[PDB]
């Protein structure tokens, strides 16, 4: 099956089978987006074995959807930095 | 009685070796338990559009619950070309040809009147928002 909802706070919804990683990434995402003064309507993140994906939802705009293939496993900091750079750009 | 519902979105994909990116448009229309879909892939391999793919699919969409669906394709066709205006049929690779032999899971994680958020089967797992029309 797909991973279920493993961390949820404010606008962030993380789907992963790693509960610890989910919280680390969720807190890092909230802190990084506040540092950029970026507030999504909702931000969905899915962590899988060889792929990360996210959907940044903003009111009355098309969602920003991204997929990153990773052969090497990425730590929560690099994942957070990826999402934050993609949303900005 | 079933009215036709329209969904659309796009995403960008970054390859593992970061040698290419895909810009992928998804269009899907549903009537009753039937669907047809068009997916367009633009391949950027040099910060430069050097390949296009057009994937057409149709079949049944089965509802397990209001949040769990599965897509049973009857057929998937692929076209390719370096220009969108002159696309040619492309022989399905057995891996993509075999997506027709798997009930492909769609899990709704958020449902609204203007959009839906799903986990679905691209890359063996992807989260995406689809906009309704
Ligand atoms: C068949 C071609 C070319 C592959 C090759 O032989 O190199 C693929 C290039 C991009 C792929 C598509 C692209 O990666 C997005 C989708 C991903 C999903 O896992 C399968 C269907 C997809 C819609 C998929 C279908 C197959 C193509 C269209
Ligand atoms: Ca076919």
């Amino acid at each position: 099956d797909y991973p279920s909802l493993s961390f949820q706070q404010d606008y962030v919804y993380i789907f992963s089978s790693d509960f610890q990683l989910s919280e680390e990434l969720g807190v890092a995402l909230i802190n990084a987006l506040s540092a950029k003064e970026i507030v999504p309507e909702r931000l969905y993140v899915m962590l899988n074995d060889k792929t990360i994906s996210f959907s940044f939802i903003s009111k009355n705009k098309k969602s920003k959807n991204r997929v990153l293939s990773t052969e090497k496993k990425l730590n929560y900091k690099h994942i957070s930095e990826y999402i934050v750079n993609e949303i900005e750009y | 009685q079933d009215p036709v519902h329209f969904y659309e979105t796009s995403y960008k994909y970054q390859a593992a070796d970061s040698t290419y990116m895909h810009d992928v448009a998804i269009n899907v229309s549903i009537k009753g338990n039937h669907f047809t879909s068009d997916i367009i892939i633009r391949e950027l391999v040099k910060s430069e559009n050097k390949n296009y793919y057009n994937v057409i699919g149709h079949g049944d969409i089965i509802q397990k619950n209001t949040h769990q669906y599965y897509l049973n394709f009857d057929n998937i066709d692929v076209y390719t070309g370096t220009n969108k205006a002159n696309m040619k049929p492309y022989k399905e690779p057995t891996s993509i040809s075999s997506l027709i032999n798997k009930s492909n899971n769609i899990r709704v994680v958020y449902l609204s009147e203007e959009y839906v958020v799903v986990e679905f089967f691209f890359y063996d797992g992807q989260i995406i928002t689809l906009h309704r029309y």
